[PDB]
């Protein structure tokens, strides 16, 4: 949105880009912080984890009716057994997608994410915009902006991740998909569909 | 703190920018700036929920339009200085140092395989917030409950849109690190979480979506029993 | 609306800046935009209701540090794009004009005593908004009443730090224009207005002065019965 | 406050002057704005309505105890008497200070002030930080902003003008003043006392 008090983004990143590197070097001095560590960080956010982690336990979860069943009883264990857990992932809660309940995931207060399962969040979850109305109007924001429409006698539960519980949607298997592979079904999982903005692709 | 921040229910903020499409990091700083998440972290300059605290407190106009990652800078300053660990002075002076030769070197350093271990060891085992307490939990699932009024001036998870209101107790999650405690450097202090149902017409009233529900998770703390 | 603009209560926002001394009008700016209140009331963009609303609308960063007459302005090309007596597009093309040629000349005009009229009609006659209705007061001195929970999207003086809390009437003062038809382009529709005393404890919890109470200006549709 | 994004003073200044010009280059050949419309606001609110306005409302009430009942009963019709009132002082409410009590007005809201006794406000009580921290902790903003102590004790009415109902302070006459003039009273009440964020001149 238009401020008239703000600088150009080129000004913005030139002062960013300044002041991080200037503290930097001073984390650098006192030992604290490495090339390598930041490096190595960056490496498993950016081909390690990621939403290809959801879409194995969501695929897993709909081919599997028991391991479903011990996935939306105790979310951090069942992706245990995938290999699949670790950093803001520590506690994690599968919620289910119905013919009469959608599921929504937002962090009202920062931005909260399950990295474990869909790596680092989009910089749309992050922001206010997003945060403020999900809560508020999550029907209107869902059809509005992503071109989901939700009918209005569809309940729409909005999972606000205030503590270190971190919310999960499982969505519903696309119709047609009948004797699918694991591989093939998983072309349908989208990291949206398990933030709940979008539903699984269709078809 | 009620700080801008806790934007859960403000209207006016404006559309949702969403590109089709976005890399991880956008730019080098980027990557630098959450690589000392773990980095200040393992140092002792503040945990999680001290993490949060620091971000809360940021100028609000510089919040709301700032790159993400800004904020975990502003943070990291934060509780350099808090801790003594940041000489504010030097950083000015080495900022200015770098917008004049952007492309001068790095301080030299050893690398550290201590600081590789620790990165592997709470990306894939975490750092679990879940802790054992010797109370039992004093709220059930069914339980109606109403969340505290209270507006604490330091850290804690209370936002704006569920106080005071009335909500039904979904599932008891165990106890976990207290943030009103943790994030103002009181420690773990762990309390028993639960997950709570708010009715859409319970948080907005007549405006609220009459099919809608926020689950919204509360330490112990934070409600007391209206029904059981 | 849930604006930003509704900072009662806000923590974060800073220590105050306040000068030794200071001018009324700062600029030359300042004094255009002041002037351009009775002017564009006049001339129908809004009446004083859709004027605070336009400026709630504004870009939350944007108010939160602009000066303060830039708000009005702010208000004024809003009422003026709405009522399409605003060009958008012409208004930046003469943005623009006057960033290059600052000391270029005001179109040519004739002054208008009606105008002058108008001005001191205004300041020393005032603009009432006290309005007489058929209805008798629903309330009166002494009664426990609670503030709706209500959370319109549109224009409305419902300040977050008040919804839902119980006060006491302590003076009802007639009717007047009612804010959430009025500032929304609906129409004056008058109300009885009452103020209403808040303790401090009711509104901020244990954090409260323990000897304080805010006074606050209810209409008749903001609150309920308790205890007559 | 401090804020990367925010462009220099001067050229917020240069933007806005730009603007400002523009929209009225507009207004004035709609025909709804003139030169003299404009010099006349300003030439009232700079010379003619301010605070010497309301001190001598608040010299009235201290020198004269039936006026002082009616000024409490009915501030717009009291003020009147003295020829004052007008915009945005249309119906006025005046507050006595006393010994058990203290009270500060505020505009959370936006900057509602009564014009006809006090003029224009000046900037910080139109800004964020006053008006934000007030409400919530009002005793601790009068000792650190003000240099003002009001012992926990007494209580302190906070006003918000949510309404066109305007609130005004009647500050404590200072003690020592017993049968001063009226003129030699009004040196001792300045704008802030009747706003509430400090007692009327002591000595
Ligand atoms: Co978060
Ligand atoms: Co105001």
């Amino acid at each position: 949105t238009e401020n008239i008090l703000r600088k150009s983004d080129e000004e913005i990143q030139k002062e960013i880009t300044a002041r991080v590197k200037a503290l930097e070097s001073m984390l650098i001095e006192q030992g604290i912080l490495t090339t390598s560590m930041i490096d190595r960080m960056a490496e498993i956010y950016e081909n390690e984890v990621g939403p290809h982690l959801g879409a194995k336990v969501v695929v897993k979860a709909w081919t599997d009716p028991e391991f479903k069943k011990r996935l939306l009883a105790d979310g951090t264990e069942a992706c245990k057994e995938l290999g699949i857990g670790g950093l803001q992932g520590e506690d994690m809660m599968w919620v289910e997608n119905t013919d009469e309940v959608h599921h929504v995931v937002v962090c009202t207060l920062c931005s909260c994410y399950p990295w474990p399962v869909l790596g680092l969040p989009p910089n749309w979850f992050k922001e206010p915009q997003y945060r403020s109305r999900v809560v508020r109007e999550p029907r209107q924001l869902l059809k509005e902006e992503f071109g989901f429409e939700v009918p209005p006698s569809k309940e729409i539960k909005v999972w606000d991740s205030s503590s270190e519980m971190r919310f999960v949607v499982l969505p519903q298997r696309p119709a047609g998909t009948d004797g699918w592979s694991e591989e093939e079904l998983a072309t349908l999982v989208t990291r949206e569909s398990m933030i709940g903005v979008e539903p699984a692709k269709a078809v | 703190m009620n700080g801008v921040y806790d934007v859960g229910g403000t209207d006016g903020l404006g559309p949702i920018n969403r590109p089709a499409d976005e890399p991880v990091f956008r730019a080098e700083w980027e990557k630098v700036a959450f690589a000392m998440f773990p980095a200040t972290f393992r140092a002792g300059f503040m945990g999680l929920d001290e993490f949060r605290f620091g971000i809360e407190q940021m100028n609000p106009a510089e919040y709301l339009e700032s790159p993400y990652y800004w904020h975990w800078i502003r943070t990291y300053i934060h509780h350099g200085v808090r801790t003594g660990k940041i000489d504010l002075e030097e950083l000015e002076r080495r900022t200015q140092y770098y917008r004049e030769n952007p492309d001068a070197p790095l301080p030299e350093h050893e690398q550290k395989p201590e600081l590789i271990e620790f990165v592997n060891q709470a990306v894939y085992g975490g750092l679990p917030a879940s802790r054992e307490v010797d109370r039992p939990p004093k709220f059930k699932e069914g339980d109606v409950v109403r969340f505290s009024t209270a507006s604490p001036k330091g850290h804690a998870r209370r936002a704006r849109y569920v106080r005071g209101k009335t909500g039904t107790v979904v599932k008891h999650h165990g106890a976990y690190i207290y943030p009103d405690t943790a994030g103002n450097g009181l420690g773990e202090c762990p309390e028993h979480l639960y997950t709570v149902r708010f009715t859409a017409q319970e948080l907005w009233g007549p405006e609220g979506d009459p099919n809608s529900s926020v689950y919204y998770d509360c330490w112990e703390p934070y409600i007391e029993l209206v029904d059981t």
